[PDB]
């Protein structure tokens, strides 16, 4: 009975709430839905979602340590494939029309546009460092709290 | 309800079984203190505190 | 249907006892009583009613007559054990259906699993340490007491706290990573040289 | 209607030829086991052919080109020169 | 015992394919399994037989050396 | 015969990398994790489909017949339905 | 109420009997048993509130063609 | 009842019905090929054969303790520590040319105080 | 220890060869007989003390 | 009912005649004993392990169909079929590769099945009677 | 019975019951030629003909397995149209869909034909099963008619025609034999007839509140041990 | 019912407290085995068995 | 908003238990104590509880023996 069993209720409405966000028009939900599952074991450590994997290896956080690398590589490739999709005009999609007749001058302005294209991405991983540093600071205080 | 006295026996039989079998049980209790405090204080709001506090 | 009777008997068990075939021995409900339910007193009243209808409300007959236990409940603990052994997941599933209608959050479910497995992991380490003490015993060191919670002047090691902080810094020793040195394979050079000397 | 089998009032010969829904499932599974004879047989045939290429590769891996030893005798490491001399002093 | 288990586990995969032959063969959503299942099986067989074959060769090289070297010392 | 078949070796893999024995552990876990996630997503479309196809109709709109409802009406009718139609026809269209 | 009793006697408060028989079996049935996946002679319940459509006249001809008077009606129409 | 009788036949050999609890007991014939592939290891002989008598100075023999400190070889390959999971992807596996010994530490050492094994818990 | 779950008493007959000279099918022949005598000791006791 | 149960019947055909016809109705105790060990269709003879496989086989197979049924990464490169902008096309063959790797789940289960165990320390403990040894036993 | 009480059930950020253009931040915006250098878009004007060719393929490729059954081809045609008329009759404003409903539905139908080309579409297998169950029952009637025997369906038609005469032979005060009376006469015959059949229990509860399953065997215990096969 | 999570914490806290305080808990388990068997096998009939056996 | 009426409910019950533990325990267990078990069961509870406390005291004493 999907209307009395809270286990299928929670999972059904949760999935519907996740797939309905395809209207946000990020990209094919059929493609990136698998990465969400991996990213969930990175940030789900805060909620102990990795508990059922404690006997599957000698490292309880194995799946979380791999997912953070997966999360980094495929997020690092999302901008690269986007430029491949733009084609040879990819620099016009970023910066627009040039200003000077010198191609060497624009070459330098176009490089900055391509770096910024990636810095908007790579710079957001400093946020993840703050979450870990703050998470460690709490584990240090609780693990060293007074007990006698 | 019809076998409370009987189930209570076998319930304690296995507790004694585990306790008589587990000789380093004190080492397990002490090893469990830190995670018991850490996880309960971290997940309290998202489970119980939310029903009387910020959100 | 056609295969209904043959199949239904194949899926489930019936009660073979004929305890209730005997009339006078039938229980009125005073053998296994519910004590805390909100209809407690309504149950006792029906027991009193059944005891009166059986004696035309002359309960002196019941006092002089023989009182019997509930023969239908005989060997019930054994019968549940055999069903648990036959299909433990089905016995557990249906015995916990009403309890599993109320499903706690993902956080609570993850804590049950994590703490339960973490407890089993430490129990597995305690077993391995007991084998270390047996080898130590056989090697010529008698052991007073037991465990590794040294009461005296020794260093203890409590076990990896099951929190991400320590699970990122530490990991348990995998015995499969302790290997024979590959230099062992260099002794095969003797064989290749002998085969050529003997003309093979 | 009333001739339907009953597990209690059943004859020995009838139980031997019951052929109920349980067997009907099995007969469907058997239809797949038979139809997979060529697919499974092709795999085993390749294992038998691949077996002979492995025999020559093992000898190539152990004995090498001229019977003096192959890559089986090679062992590589990621340790630096400092790490190696640290382990020696550790010994 | 290791070579027999891995052989029985590989046989279990062939049963899983046979037990599910109609789905793997006719359903196009499982084409990738139909196409690459035998490639993975051969590589698995190769690992099994490679290990067994190498073990067998080393055992014979060892047996023939102890017998030859024993006579020289006599 | 080529050296490419050397990749099938696990007896002496500790001489080159000793990495295969550890990476497949993650791969087996990653498959198990996705099996639980994807199986839940694809399976749990039935409660919505079962509900909408039985409660989403309204009297201020026309409910149009689907493919399945066409085949069931024309090629899966029972005996009583066949009888009721001809019973109505013979009485009203023929016998008035 | 929220105070129904002990945990062991919790499955006792569920049964509601339609007769005056004592003692009463406690177990309250959750679902209907469905051991054999039988094809039901029953017609599908999707054919419930579907407005008039093309399938109505196509089936009428099939049933009318089963009679001599119906074959005349269809051909003329 | 039948399965209860069959389980009795097995438990005469298996002993304990619960898993991860104990081991079975099988008496086997004594032949020259018992432990034939481990005759080269010395510690296996001492553990199987010798039951040492503890003395008043209750300690393991010094000789046994000294041999036990000679560190064993532990593989560098490690995916359980995330720093090595990243670093070892950029590591270059170079050939370790045999120097004529059987103890070349081309990997890390199984000692708690080794600079490449201090993260491992030895208990 | 053959009735304990995950026993750590490795020195109490766990790592020793322990045979006997009793009837085999222990749980079907010997162990029930110990319970049969148990039921006699307690039934004879109840009837006496009561 | 299955073929293995029918095989038992032909072998136990005379035994069934002695229990069900003679003992099961003679009198007294011989009746209770013959009616208890009667021979016929198995009551609760279902095998949950068989069913457990059938359920998990079907559930895991439905996952294989989803993970293996993906749009190609190669076809999306030309921008001419069904895919112009696919910023996560390089994730198309991750789940398929993950399912094909699942075929080695049981072939490579445990440490002994991933390497030559006699060159590993846990093998020494098994041959020593599951007994703890010093970590350097493989060298001495 | 029960009606949804929430008046805002069909409200969305885009409007009432809007399932064609949900509100999202990255909304469509126009493009100007004089300022646009290059563009990457997949939209085109080929959906109309793809909608036509898709219908012809799905029809012609499914008829391969109908074996010339004319009645099945016509029934299948009516079902195929019901699948293509969805955008023409739906409440959803298919003309106002976010990025072109025409291209969306065409691509969705193409995925169906892909399965039809392999003869693996559930509607195909559903059609074969439904038809075989129908022909088996029509052949059972044909074999009974060739033998001069009367079909179960004719026995009711004849038994119902006489029951109507008995009712209208006494209905002389009035003379309006409504369709309602004719109906409840047949149902009284169907219930009686259906109950006569040995059918599996369909309703959860029988005349009593108790369930009609094989599991609803409670106390008192009166059944002995099960008996074995007879020789 | 409003504090099941919180009371669960303090319950396990005092269990760990007692377990961390009791170093020879194994000695207490083994010393309790005999009285557990004796008193339950002796009082079973007068508590539970009487309802299905003899009287 | 949350149920701000349940705020600080754990602290409040703790202070009531400290103020009058016997009254707090009595009324919180009244409906449960309506069903009283037999003299045998009540005695087993007390006997096993007091016996467990007696062994706990001996283990405390044995620790002072190990410290000496
Ligand atoms: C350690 C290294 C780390 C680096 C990692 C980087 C990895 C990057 C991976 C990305 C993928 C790369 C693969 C490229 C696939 C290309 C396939 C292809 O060929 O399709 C063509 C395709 C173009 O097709 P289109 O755009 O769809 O349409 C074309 C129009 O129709 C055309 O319209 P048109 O006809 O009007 O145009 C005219 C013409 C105009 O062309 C011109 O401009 C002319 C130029 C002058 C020519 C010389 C004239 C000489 C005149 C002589 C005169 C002689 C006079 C003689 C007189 C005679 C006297 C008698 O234009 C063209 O036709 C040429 C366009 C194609 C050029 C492709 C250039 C590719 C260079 C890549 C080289 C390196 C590849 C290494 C790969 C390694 C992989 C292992 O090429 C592309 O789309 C290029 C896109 C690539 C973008 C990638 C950007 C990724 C980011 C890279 C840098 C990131 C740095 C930050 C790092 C951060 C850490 C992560
Ligand atoms: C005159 C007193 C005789 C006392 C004899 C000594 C003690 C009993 C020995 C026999 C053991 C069986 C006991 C059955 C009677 C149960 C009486 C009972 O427990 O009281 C229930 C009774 C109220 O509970 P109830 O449920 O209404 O009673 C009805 C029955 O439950 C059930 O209601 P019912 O109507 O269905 O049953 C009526 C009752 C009628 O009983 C009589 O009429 C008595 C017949 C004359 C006496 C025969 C026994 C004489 C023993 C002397 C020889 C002893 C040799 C020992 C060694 C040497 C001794 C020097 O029982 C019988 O019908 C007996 C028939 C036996 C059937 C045998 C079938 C074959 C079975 C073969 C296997 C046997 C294995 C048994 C296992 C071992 C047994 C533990 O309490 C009272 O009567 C209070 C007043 C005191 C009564 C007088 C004292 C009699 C002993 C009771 C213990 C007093 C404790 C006082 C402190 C109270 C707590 C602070
Ligand atoms: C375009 C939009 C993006 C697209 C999104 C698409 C999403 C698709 C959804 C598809 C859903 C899949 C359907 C099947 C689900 C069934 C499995 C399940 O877990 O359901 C639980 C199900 C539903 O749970 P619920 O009770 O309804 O609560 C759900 C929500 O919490 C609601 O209840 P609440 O409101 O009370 O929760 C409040 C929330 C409040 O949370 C907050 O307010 C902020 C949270 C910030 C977290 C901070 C993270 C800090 C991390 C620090 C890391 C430090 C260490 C890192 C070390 C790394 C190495 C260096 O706090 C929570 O409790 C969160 C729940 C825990 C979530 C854990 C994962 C979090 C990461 C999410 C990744 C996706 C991000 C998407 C981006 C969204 C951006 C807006 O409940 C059950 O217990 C039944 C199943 C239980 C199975 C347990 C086994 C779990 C593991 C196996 C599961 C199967 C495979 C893995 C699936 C992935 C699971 C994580
Ligand atoms: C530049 C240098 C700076 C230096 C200074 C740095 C310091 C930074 C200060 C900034 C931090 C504070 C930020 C302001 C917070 C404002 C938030 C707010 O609006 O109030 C929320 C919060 C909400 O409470 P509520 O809404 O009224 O009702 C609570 C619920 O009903 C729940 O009550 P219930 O009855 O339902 O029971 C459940 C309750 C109680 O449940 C329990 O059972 C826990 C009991 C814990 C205490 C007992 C521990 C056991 C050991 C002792 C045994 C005692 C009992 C023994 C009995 C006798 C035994 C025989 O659970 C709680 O833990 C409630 C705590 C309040 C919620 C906060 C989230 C807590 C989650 C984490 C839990 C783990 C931490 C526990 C901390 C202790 C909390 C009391 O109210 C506050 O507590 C505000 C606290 C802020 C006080 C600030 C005072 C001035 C601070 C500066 C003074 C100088 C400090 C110098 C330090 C020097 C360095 C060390
Ligand atoms: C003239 C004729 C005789 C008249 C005598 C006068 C009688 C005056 C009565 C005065 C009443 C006093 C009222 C105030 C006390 C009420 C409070 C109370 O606790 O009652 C229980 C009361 C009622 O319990 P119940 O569930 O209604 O059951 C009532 C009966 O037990 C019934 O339960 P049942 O229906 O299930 O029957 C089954 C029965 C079945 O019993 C049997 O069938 C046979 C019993 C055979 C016993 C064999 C003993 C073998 C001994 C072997 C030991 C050898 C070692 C020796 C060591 C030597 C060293 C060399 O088994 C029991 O019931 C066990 C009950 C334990 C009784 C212990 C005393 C036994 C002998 C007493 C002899 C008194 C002379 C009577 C002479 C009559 C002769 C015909 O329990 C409560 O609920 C109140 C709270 C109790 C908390 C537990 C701690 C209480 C302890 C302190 C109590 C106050 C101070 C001490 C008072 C004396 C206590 C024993
Ligand atoms: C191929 O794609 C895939 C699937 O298909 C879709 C899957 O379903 C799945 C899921 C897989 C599963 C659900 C199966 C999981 C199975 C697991 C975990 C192990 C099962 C273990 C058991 C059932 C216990 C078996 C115990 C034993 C074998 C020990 C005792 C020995 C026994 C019983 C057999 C005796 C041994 C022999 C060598 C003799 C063999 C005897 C025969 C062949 C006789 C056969 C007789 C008949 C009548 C057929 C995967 C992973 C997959 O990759
Ligand atoms: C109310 C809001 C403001 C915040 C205040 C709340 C905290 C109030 C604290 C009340 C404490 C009163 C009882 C404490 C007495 C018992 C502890 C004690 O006595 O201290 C012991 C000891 C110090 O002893 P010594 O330094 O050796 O002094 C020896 C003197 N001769 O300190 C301790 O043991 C630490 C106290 C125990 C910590 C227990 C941790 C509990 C975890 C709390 C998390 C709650 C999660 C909720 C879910």
């Amino acid at each position: 009975n999907p209307n009395t069993e809270e286990n299928t209720i929670d999972s059904d409405y949760l999935a519907a709430s996740g797939t309905v966000e395809a209207e946000k028009e990020i990209t094919s939900i059929d493609d990136y839905l698998g990465l969400v599952f991996a990213i969930a074991y990175v940030f789900g450590v805060f909620f102990y979602v990795h508990g059922w994997t404690s006997m599957l290896s000698h490292a309880v956080l194995l799946l979380s340590c791999y997912s953070i690398i997966i999360m980094f590589l495929f997020i690092l490739g999302m901008p690269t494939l986007l430029l491949y999709d733009f084609g040879i005009f990819f620099l016009a999609y970023l910066k627009g029309a040039g200003k000077y007749i010198s191609s060497v001058a624009e070459m330098m302005f176009d490089y900055t546009a391509c770096l910024v294209f990636y810095i908007r991405i790579l710079a957001q991983w400093i946020r993840v460092v703050l979450m870990v540093v703050t998470f460690i600071s709490l584990s240090h205080y609780v693990s060293d709290f007074d007990i006698t | 309800m019809s076998r409370k006295f009987l189930l209570t026996f076998w319930g304690g039989f296995f507790v004694l079984n585990f306790g008589m079998a587990t000789v380093d049980l004190n080492w397990i209790m002490k090893s469990t203190y830190i995670p018991w405090i850490f996880w309960f204080q971290l997940m309290y709001f998202y489970v119980e505190g939310k029903n009387s506090m910020f959100m | 249907s056609l295969h209904e009777k043959m199949q239904t008997d194949y899926l489930w068990v019936k009660d073979h006892s004929q305890a209730d075939s005997w009339a006078k021995a039938r229980t009125h409900g005073y053998n296994y009583i519910a004590h805390t339910v909100p209809n407690k007193k309504e149950r006792y009243e029906m027991i009193w009613r059944s005891m009166g209808k059986s004696t035309d409300w002359e309960l002196e007959k019941f006092r002089l007559g023989k009182k019997f236990p509930d023969r239908g409940n005989k060997r019930r603990w054994f019968k549940n054990l055999f069903r648990l052994i036959k299909n433990p997941m089905g016995y557990i599933f249906w015995k916990t259906y009403k309890a599993r209608l109320a499903k706690p959050s993902l956080i609570v479910t993850s804590m049950f699993i994590g703490f339960t497995l973490g407890f089993i992991k430490l129990k597995a380490q305690s077993i391995a340490y007991s084998k270390k003490q047996y080898a130590t015993l056989r090697a010529g060191k008698n052991i007073e007491g037991s465990g590794q919670v040294h009461f005296g002047y020794h260093d203890q090691k409590w076990g990896m706290p099951a929190i991400p902080m320590f699970q990122l810094m530490y990991y348990e020793l995998p015995g499969n990573s302790i290997v024979v040195n590959p230099c062992r394979n260099q002794n095969y050079r003797l064989y290749f040289e002998m085969r050529k000397k003997l003309g093979i | 209607p009333q001739l339907w089998p009953n597990p209690n009032k059943l004859r020995f010969a009838d139980l031997y030829k019951y052929q109920g829904v349980e067997m009907k499932k099995i007969n469907d599974s058997i239809k797949n086991y038979k139809a997979a004879k060529f697919y499974i047989g092709g795999i085993l045939g390749g294992c038998l052919v691949f077996k002979f290429f492995i025999d020559a590769a093992v000898d190539k891996y152990i004995f090498g080109e001229n019977g003096n030893g192959g890559k089986f005798l090679e062992m590589q490491t990621i340790n630096s020169n400092y790490d190696y001399y640290y382990n020696r002093q550790f010994q | 015992a290791t070579a027999l288990y891995k052989s029985s586990a590989l046989a279990g995969n062939l049963f899983l394919y046979a037990y599910n032959y109609n789905n793997f063969t006719a359903n196009i959503r499982l084409r990738t399994m139909r196409y690459l299942f035998p490639v993975v099986s051969l590589a698995i067989f190769g690992n099994i037989y490679w290990d067994y074959r190498s073990q067998l060769v080393k055992v014979n090289l060892f047996d023939e050396y102890i017998q030859a070297r024993a006579q020289e010392l006599v | 015969i080529l050296d490419y078949l050397f990749l099938l070796d696990l007896n002496d893999d500790l001489t080159r990398k000793a990495v295969f024995e550890q990476v497949i552990i993650f791969i087996f876990i990653y498959c198990t994790m996705n099996f639980l996630a994807w199986s839940t997503v694809v399976e749990l479309i039935w409660p919505t489909h079962f509900f909408n196809r039985r409660h989403s109709s309204s009297q201020e709109f026309i409910r149009f017949r689907t493919y399945t409802e066409v085949l069931l009406k024309i090629s899966a009718y029972n005996d009583f339905f066949y009888v009721l139609n001809n019973y109505y026809y013979n009485q009203k269209l023929i016998l008035k | 109420t929220l105070q129904w009793g002990s945990l062991a006697e919790r499955p006792m408060v569920d049964r509601v009997m339609s007769t005056s028989t004592w003692p009463v079996p406690y177990y309250q049935r959750l679902f209907k048993a469905y051991p054999i996946r039988e094809k039901k002679d029953k017609m599908s319940l999707l054919l419930s509130d579907i407005d008039i459509d093309d399938t109505n006249w196509y089936q009428a001809k099939d049933f009318l063609r089963g009679s001599f008077r119906g074959r005349q009606i269809v051909d003329y129409v | 009842f039948v399965m209860y009788a069959f389980a009795a036949k097995v438990l005469d050999h298996l002993g304990n019905p619960f898993p991860f609890s104990g081991h079975g007991q099988i008496v086997a014939a004594a032949d020259r090929w018992n432990h034939w592939d481990v005759r080269c290891y010395d510690n296996v002989m001492k553990a199987l054969k010798y039951i040492r008598i503890p003395t008043v100075q209750n300690n393991i023999p010094e000789a046994t303790r000294w041999y036990g400190r000679q560190p064993g070889h532990l593989l560098r390959a490690d995916t359980y520590w995330i720093p090595n999971l990243v670093s070892q992807r950029f590591a270059k596996h170079q050939p370790a040319h045999w120097d004529g010994t059987q103890n070349m530490p081309i990997f890390r050492l199984a000692d708690p105080k080794h600079k490449d094994s201090y993260m491992v818990q030895f208990r | 220890n053959s009735a304990l779950i995950g026993s750590e008493n490795q020195s109490d007959s766990m790592n020793e060869l322990n045979t006997n000279f009793s009837m085999t099918y222990y749980i079907l022949t010997v162990l029930p007989g110990k319970f049969i005598y148990w039921i006699y000791e307690i039934l004879h006791t109840f009837f006496v003390v009561c | 009912m299955n073929p293995i149960q029918k095989a038992w019947l032909k072998i136990l055909e005379p035994v069934s005649y002695v229990i069900n016809e003679k003992m099961a109705k003679r009198t007294g105790i011989i009746g209770k004993l013959g009616r208890f060990f009667a021979i016929g269709p198995r009551e609760y003879g279902v095998h949950p392990i068989n069913r457990m496989f059938i359920f998990m086989n079907r559930k895991y197979m439905a996952f294989q169909a989803v993970a293996l049924h993906r749009y190609s990464f190669v076809k999306s490169l030309t921008h001419n079929g069904f895919h112009m902008l696919r910023v996560f096309r390089h994730f198309a063959f991750v789940l398929p590769a993950t399912v094909l790797a699942g075929l080695g789940l049981f072939v490579y289960w445990g440490d002994d099945n991933k390497c030559y165990s006699p060159d590993r320390f846990p093998y020494l403990k098994k041959r020593a009677g599951d007994m703890a040894l010093p970590l350097n036993s493989l060298n001495q | 019975g029960y009606k949804i009480r929430n008046k805002s059930i069909f409200w969305t950020r885009a409007g009432w019951k809007n399932n064609w253009h949900p509100k999202n931040f990255n909304a469509p915006r126009p493009s100007y030629g004089e300022f646009t250098m290059g563009i990457r878009c997949r939209n085109d004007h080929h959906s109309f003909l793809r909608y036509v060719q898709t219908y012809r393929n799905m029809s012609r490729h499914c008829k391969q397995y109908f074996l010339g059954d004319k009645q099945l081809e016509e029934t299948f045609i009516l079902g195929l149209r019901s699948l293509f008329l969805v955008p023409y009759d739906s409440q959803c404003l298919t003309d106002q869909i976010k990025h072109g409903g025409e291209r969306r539905f065409v691509d969705q139908l193409d995925r169906d034909f892909e399965l039809i080309s392999y003869n693996t579409h559930p509607y195909q297998l559903f059609t074969y099963t439904v038809r075989n169950e129908h022909l088996a029952w029509k052949n059972e009637q044909y074999e009974k008619i060739q033998k001069g025997e009367k079909t179960f369906e004719q026995e009711l038609l004849d038994y119902l025609d006489e029951q109507v005469l008995a009712e209208k032979a006494k209905l002389r005060d009035g003379q309006n034999f409504s369709i309602e009376r004719m109906t409840e006469i047949a149902l009284h015959v169907f219930r009686k007839a259906r109950a006569g059949k040995v059918r599996p229990a369909q309703d959860v509860r029988g005349p009593d509140g108790n369930v009609n399953d094989f599991l609803e065997q409670r106390r008192p215990f009166e059944h002995p041990n099960p008996t074995g096969v007879t020789h």
